[PDB]
Formats: C-alpha cells, sequence, structure tokens
C-alpha cells in the first residue's frame, strides 16, 4: 500500500469498519466523499472518518488525518476504494466516508466500539 | 529452529567491545546492589516511603504544546536540561526544561517521527557538535542530529519501511532500531555501519530497549512476543510471551532483573531475568500501553503510559498504583523519567508535552 | 546472586554469528454489500427464474396452475383465500425456528470466538450484599457467556469477568448504568485483554480477609485484579 495511509485498518477491522459503513448508510448517518467528509469534519457532527489507501494520489484525501487531528475525530484507511464504496451502497468508488452523529441512533455502541478499535491503530 | 548465519567481523569487534564495556559494568552494578541490601530494612523501607510520598505528590506543571501535530515521544536528555520531543510532523523540537523554552527545533524529516532519543553521553560527556540525537519516522529514515545544527549529520539509509522507535546502548557506540522488516538493527557509530540485522520476530517489531549494564537487548514488537538478545552472542537470551496483543514498549530496570514490557492488550508485565519468569503482570491501564520506563539510577518505580489519557507510577516491587499522572486531553504517546529521578514528562496526542514533579 | 547467567555463559562465547531463532506465530474473510439498484436486479432476475421454473413445473404438467386472485361464488374464492391465507400461514408455520433453533441462534449470537483472546472486565463494588444485584450479575455473566468471579469482601467486592468484546460492553452497560446501586458505588477498574481464558464459571467465592481473597485469585493466576482493585479501593478511601 502507500505508507502514508496511517493507520491502516487490518482485515478484522476493515470487515467490521464496512459492516459499520454499511449500517451508517442504512441509518443515513453516512456521508460519502472527500469533500462531505471535510464539511462534516468541519460541522463537527463527524463521529469518524474513514479513508482509501488505493486513492491515487492519497493526496486528496490526507488533508483528513489533519482535520482529524484539529477536531479531535477518529481516522482509519481502509484497503481500497471499491470496497469501501460498494460498503457505501454505490457501486462507484468512494475514498472518504464519514459516519457521523445523530440524535441517540442505535448505531453509538457500534460507532464507540469501532471508535476506541481505530484510535488504537494509531500507535 | 534456530538458524546461524556468518556475520562480518565487524560485528564480532563489536560484540567483544560490548562484553568487556558490560562486564565491569554488570559487576559493579551487582556489588552495588549488594551494597544496598546489606543496609538495613529499617532505611530502605523509610527510604522507600519518602519515595512513595513524593510520588503520591506529583503534580502537572509546565505543559506546553509541540506542534499542530500530535507529538510522539519524549525523551530526556543526560543532565535532564534538555527534552527532546517528536511531533507527527518532520520537527524534533527541543526545549528546555523545567522552563519549557523552545531551542533549536530539528527539521529534517518529513513523514511521522517516531522516537527520538538523546546520547546517553550527550550533555555529560558528548560535545554539541558531535552527534547528540537520533531520530526515526515513518518511512525508512533514522538520522542522527547535533545540537547545533538544526538539519541533521549522517542519516541511516539501511531501512525500507516504517522504523518505529530508536534506542541507544548505554555505550553510545550503537544505536539499536526496530524496524518493520519483522527484524530490527543494530548501527554503530565508530565503524559507521550497520553491523547487526537481528530478525526474530513473525511481524514487525516496535520497541527495543537496552539493559542498563549495556549487555542485554530487549524488543518486542507487533508480534506480540518479546524477545530478550545478547548482544554478544546473538542469541534471544529470554524469550517472553503472555502477551497476545502488539508490545508497545520494553525497559530494563537498573537493578538487572526486571524487564516491563507494555503491550497492546492494555497489560504491563514485569517479566524477571534470574528467572526468566513474568513475575507480575500489572492491570496497568483502560487502552493499550506504549511507553513503560523504570526510573533511573535507582530504579524504584515503573511508569506506564496509555492510549487512555493517563500514566501511571506503580512501586517497584510490589506494583500498587502510586499516582495516575492523569490530565491530558488525548492518547499519551510516549514518556521518559529525567536521570535524576526528580522529573517525568509524557507527550500526547493532545499536542502537548508536559512535566510531573515533586510538588 | 553472584553473576547473572548471561555474563556465566559467557565468562567465551561468542564469534561473528548472528542467527534466526524459533520464529513463533503471532496469537480475514469479508463480506459482500450491494447498491440498492443492485438489490433490486438480484431480486427482480431471482424472481424472474422463479416464475421461470414455475411456469417450467406448470409447462411440465406436474400439477395445475396456483389460484388466480352472490354468496355462493365469493363464497367459493372466501374458501379459496381462506386457502391462500392458510398456504402463507402454512410457509411461516415451517421455517419458524421452532423452539431450540431460536435457541441455538441466540447462542451463536451471544457465544463469541474467544481464541483470538479474551477481554476481561475488572469491576469492584462497595457492597453487593443485594441478592437481587449479585443475581443480576451472575445471571448475566452466566447468560451473555462471561466467565469469571466475585469474590466478596469489605469495602472491596471483585467483580472479574471474561468473555468476548460483545458479551464485555453488555456487562459494561449493565454494571455501570443499568444496574442502579444506591455510599455504594461500582467502578471500572480494569478493561483488558489476556491470551485466553482463566476462571471457570461466575461463582462467587467469599473470604472476610484480603490474604485468602489473594490466594483464590492465585489460584487461578490472576491475582493482579484483586491487588489492583484492593490498591485504588484503599487510596480512594485514604484519598
Amino acid at each position: 500500500v502507500n505508507p502514508k495511509a496511517y493507520p491502516l485498518a487490518d482485515a478484522h477491522l476493515t470487515k467490521k469498519l464496512l459492516d459499520l459503513v454499511q449500517q451508517s448508510c442504512n441509518y443515513k448517518q453516512l456521508r460519502k466523499g472527500a469533500n462531505e467528509a471535510t464539511k462534516t469534519l468541519n460541522r463537527g457532527i463527524s463521529e469518524f472518518i474513514v479513508m482509501a489507501a488505493d486513492a491515487e494520489p492519497l493526496e486528496i484525501i490526507l488533508h483528513l488525518p489533519l482535520l482529524c487531528e484539529d477536531k479531535n475525530v477518529p481516522y482509519v484507511f481502509v484497503r481500497s476504494k471499491q470496497a469501501l464504496g460498494r460498503a457505501c451502497g454505490v457501486s462507484r468508488p468512494v475514498i472518504a466516508c464519514s459516519v457521523t452523529i445523530k440524535e441517540g441512533s442505535q448505531l453509538k455502541q457500534q460507532i464507540q466500539s469501532i471508535q476506541q478499535s481505530i484510535e488504537r491503530l494509531l500507535v | 529452529q534456530t538458524w546461524y548465519h556468518e556475520g562480518p567481523n565487524s560485528l564480532k569487534v563489536a560484540r567483544l567491545w560490548i562484553a568487556n564495556y558490560s562486564l565491569p559494568r554488570a559487576m559493579k552494578r551487582l556489588e552495588e546492589a549488594r551494597l544496598h541490601k546489606e543496609i538495613p530494612e529499617t532505611t530502605r523501607t523509610s527510604q522507600m516511603q519518602e519515595l512513595h510520598k513524593s510520588l503520591r505528590s506529583l503534580n502537572n506543571f509546565c505543559s506546553q504544546i509541540g506542534d499542530d501535530r500530535p507529538i510522539s515521544y519524549c525523551h530526556f536528555s543526560p543532565n535532564s536540561k534538555m527534552l527532546a520531543t517528536a511531533c507527527w510532523s518532520g520537527l524534533c523540537k527541543l526545549w528546555s526544561v523545567p522552563d519549557c523554552n523552545l531551542l533549536h527545533t530539528l527539521r529534517g524529516h518529513n513523514t511521522n517521527v517516531g522516537a527520538i532519543v538523546f546520547h546517553p553521553k550527550s550533555t555529560v560527556s558528548l560535545d554539541p557538535k558531535d552527534v547528540n540525537l537520533a531520530s526515526c519516522a515513518a518511512d525508512g529514515s533514522v538520522k542522527l542530529w547535533s545540537l547545533d545544527s538544526d538539519e541533521p549529520v549522517a542519516d541511516i539509509e539501511g531501512h525500507t519501511v516504517r522504523v518505529a522507535r530508536v534506542m541507544w546502548h548505554p555505550s553510545g557506540r550503537f544505536l539499536g532500531t526496530t524496524c518493520y522488516d519483522r527484524s530490527w538493527r543494530l548501527w554503530d557509530l565508530e565503524a559507521q555501519e550497520e553491523i547487526l540485522h537481528q530478525e526474530g520476530h513473525s511481524m514487525g517489531v516496535y520497541d527495543i530497549a537496552f539493559h542498563q549494564d549495556g549487555s542485554l537487548a530487549g524488543t518486542g514488537g507487533l508480534d506480540a512476543f518479546g524477545r530478550v538478545w545478547d548482544l554478544r552472542t546473538g542469541r534471544c537470551i529470554m524469550f517472553l510471551e503472555g502477551h497476545l496483543k502488539e508490545i508497545y514498549g520494553i525497559n530494563f530496570s537498573p537493578n538487572g532483573y526486571h524487564i516491563a514490557t507494555g503491550s497492546g492488550d492494555n497489560t504491563c508485565k514485569v517479566w524477571d531475568l534470574r528467572q526468566r519468569r513474568c513475575v507480575y503482570t500489572i492491570p496497568a491501564h483502560q487502552n493499550l500501553v506504549t511507553g513503560v520506563k523504570f526510573e533511573p539510577i535507582h530504579g524504584n518505580f515503573l511508569l506506564t503510559g496509555a492510549y487512555d489519557n493517563t500514566a501511571k507510577i506503580w512501586t517497584h516491587p510490589g506494583w500498587s498504583p502510586l499516582k495516575t499522572l492523569a490530565g491530558h486531553e488525548g492518547k499519551v504517546m510516549g514518556l521518559d523519567i529525567s536521570s535524576d529521578g526528580q522529573l517525568i514528562a509524557t507527550c500526547s496526542y493532545d499536542r502537548t508535552f508536559k512535566l510531573w514533579m515533586a510538588e | 546472586p553472584e553473576i547473572e547467567w548471561w555474563d556465566s555463559y559467557i565468562i567465551f562465547g561468542i564469534t561473528n554469528l548472528v542467527e534466526h531463532p524459533a520464529q513463533l506465530n503471532p496469537p480475514v474473510t469479508l463480506g459482500v454489500y450491494l447498491t440498492k439498484k443492485e438489490q433490486k436486479k438480484l431480486r427482480r432476475q431471482t424472481r424472474r427464474e422463479a416464475q421461470k421454473e414455475l411456469q417450467e413445473k406448470v409447462r411440465l404438467g406436474l400439477m395445475p396452475p396456483p389460484e388466480p386472485k352472490p354468496t355462493k361464488v365469493e363464497a367459493h374464492v372466501r374458501a379459496q383465500m381462506a386457502k391462500r391465507q392458510k398456504a402463507h400461514e402454512e410457509a411461516n408455520a415451517a421455517r419458524k425456528l421452532t423452539a431450540e433453533q431460536r435457541k441455538v441462534k441466540k447462542i451463536k449470537k451471544l457465544k463469541e470466538d474467544i481464541s483470538q483472546g479474551v477481554h476481561i472486565s475488572v469491576y469492584r463494588v462497595r457492597n453487593l450484599s443485594n441478592p437481587a444485584k449479585k443475581f443480576k450479575i451472575e445471571a448475566n455473566a452466566g447468560q451473555l457467556y462471561l466467565t469469571g468471579v466475585v469474590v466478596l469482601h469489605k469495602d472491596v467486592n471483585v467483580v472479574v469477568v471474561e468473555g468476548g468484546p460483545k458479551a464485555q460492553k453488555k456487562f459494561k452497560r449493565l454494571m455501570l448504568h443499568r444496574i442502579k446501586w444506591d455510599t455504594n458505588k461500582c467502578v471500572l477498574v480494569w478493561e483488558g485483554t489476556a491470551k485466553d481464558r482463566s476462571f471457570g464459571e461466575m461463582k462467587f467465592k467469599q473470604c472476610p480477609t484480603e490474604n485468602m481473597a489473594r490466594e483464590h485469585f492465585k489460584k487461578h493466576g490472576a491475582e493482579h485484579y484483586w491487588d489492583l482493585a484492593l490498591s485504588e479501593s484503599v487510596l480512594e478511601s485514604t484519598d
């Protein structure tokens, strides 16, 4: 992969990540796109950001780690944009997704567990 | 299935040098420990209650922002007057401590810096011009620094993937370096040549810590198995496991017994060396344990970092929680205790580094 | 100790030999998601082959075609729509998770895959001599397939729980928010992970003094939870 894609989720974590992103697509908690992830990071309504390590060039989302350090938001890189795009319910590749906060939604326990797990990945 | 490989004779002359440097250090350490045992237990236990009355009064003073990027590692210099932090940008700042004024940030890295480590003879025996620091980064990068250049002196190019940590031998002539080649290298400063490329893990190696007498070097990495190498023989001396998750920090104690490996499974584990056991598995933190550092020369306590926002003091031996050094707003990435024992700094993901002291 | 044992091993044992010792293994499948248009297309093509194979089985001639849909005619069609609703209740009557298929699917929901390492909570409570709350702890530890112990002592009684992480989250939701305790509070002392599981099952061991409780923990190789919870309890009691 790309060495600047950091932290990188392993296979079990990215399976949980894509299932949580799929559930957030179902629960309408998901904002697909690097510009929409940038927006929901700026508005501070983002639970966590997933990104795609196989985005060429990578730097079109590498501003999003910096935004995730200026907003205190967990960020993590998925292996490939095609799997992440399919995990958002679109056939196109999506390189950056924002799972966002909602009013007491039922994914908050899964989102909290994945937040605690992907803030362990950057080490 | 221990496979053996012929190395160059630079490795052999370096190992005989490490032997003749470490054996008088080990003899002097064992004789001073024998003299520390022979004084009466009233004086010793009163001295440890003195130290614990000080350590429970570890209050935070001089918390200072490092960068717009989270700091990854601090290492107290000898003479304990400087403090080399390592931001996740390229910068490796050096703060004049306890005053925490900045002194000549070190530029020359690009990706996330891992550890910057002062020389063991940096302030005390090393001139400012000579190599004094050694940083390492998230690309293949280890590079030495002086205290007066702000752009490095000759780097180390034996690496191709992320180097996690760096530590010096207590000589200073050697520079251990965990790589993500599932191996750790051991660079040398007199010959200016990589003498050793030890592959002994199944996954990537994270943290290396040398025995303070200089003989041993513990490693431990993302394979959850910590090793204890002798420098002199290759020959992993005490394989240690019981951690299931990635060991993120080793330190050897100034009394030659203990190794506290702090791992990703929120434990810390204090291993002996004269028993080859796991003496005590400290249930340290709520999240993973990155920095584990014993006290210097006397070595009476154990400070654990955390990826919850804390850092804790455990007595040694006994391992009861003397003081939680909480207060950070982010994950505590790395720490070090000053070589006089009086000062304790922990960097964090809060972009700050602090100082804890007796009141 | 006269000389530590590596120093006794060398005092000469060195030469130009670096080695590759005994590599030990550290102690995968990806789900397929579809976009909603692909769900519609997959459903419609499965249904098109389903209609095609039902009309195929009509074309072979195994059966007459299914049911197509003043008191006498809609009395006939009332019996036929009773037949239709009855067939819907037949297709719900089979494929029903009869009485214990619910039990095995609730079990495979709750019983995780703990090897790959077991998540361990350690709680301390000031007092759980209440029967209802020690029942909630025992029953929910047994029912969430959590292992562990509740050793019982004055002012610090220790609940070591040991299971998969999805059960650990439910037990900390129970222990920290659902069990309403009250000066008596329960805290989360530790939440870590160990290599594999130590205790037998949730058994309320007890001794009123501390040394035998540490001995009971040391039987399991788990005395560090006791020493940690005891020491932070007495440090809260002093502070």
